[PDB]
């Protein structure tokens, strides 16, 4: 639901979702589109 | 604490430091090798998705915090077991 919106904010305001009380599925971050950029800085992008 | 030559304008990122490994570092044991992490079931052989170097870079600049500074650390071992020896200190030679 919040990968697949039609319309994302423009940058002046940036809309926020909070993510609580959930199972961290990650597989869906990696299947989901061929993507551009996926530099991580604090975490691990394997061992998260 | 060296930040004098570690450190130089436009900054400097020869030094290296390694955070994937297969396994854990058996101690005094070297595991030098550029082998990039598997991840999934991949034999991925590369850099990108999936696919990360072992080993990033250290970079240093003379302007950083102080738990980011460039800190030279010299271990010393040592081996006090019943053998001959090699190193000592001062030294009186009584007759027996
Ligand atoms: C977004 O949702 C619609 C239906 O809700 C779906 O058909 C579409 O495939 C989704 N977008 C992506 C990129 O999968
Ligand atoms: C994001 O947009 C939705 C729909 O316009 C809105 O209900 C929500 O409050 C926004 N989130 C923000 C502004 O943090
Ligand atoms: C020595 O080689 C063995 C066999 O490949 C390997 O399991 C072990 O980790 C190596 N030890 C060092 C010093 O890396």
């Amino acid at each position: 639901e919040v990968f697949n919106a039609t319309r994302f904010a423009s940058v002046y305001a940036w809309n926020r979702t909070r993510i609580s009380n959930c199972v961290a599925d990650y597989s869906v971050l990696y299947n989901f589109a061929p993507f551009f950029a996926f530099k991580c800085y604090g975490v691990s992008p394997t061992k998260l | 604490n060296s930040n004098k030559l570690d450190s130089k304008h436009s900054g400097n990122y020869d030094y290296w430091y390694r955070l994937f490994r297969k396994s854990k570092l058996k101690p005094f044991e070297r595991d030098i090798s550029t082998e990039i992490y598997q991840a999934g079931n991949k034999p991925c052989k590369g850099k990108g998705p999936n696919c990360y170097f072992p080993l990033q870079s250290y970079g240093f600049r003379p302007t950083y915090g102080v738990g980011h500074q460039p800190y030279r650390v010299v271990v010393l071992s040592f081996e006090l077991l019943h053998a001959p020896a090699t190193v000592c200190g001062p030294k009186k030679s009584t007759n027996l």
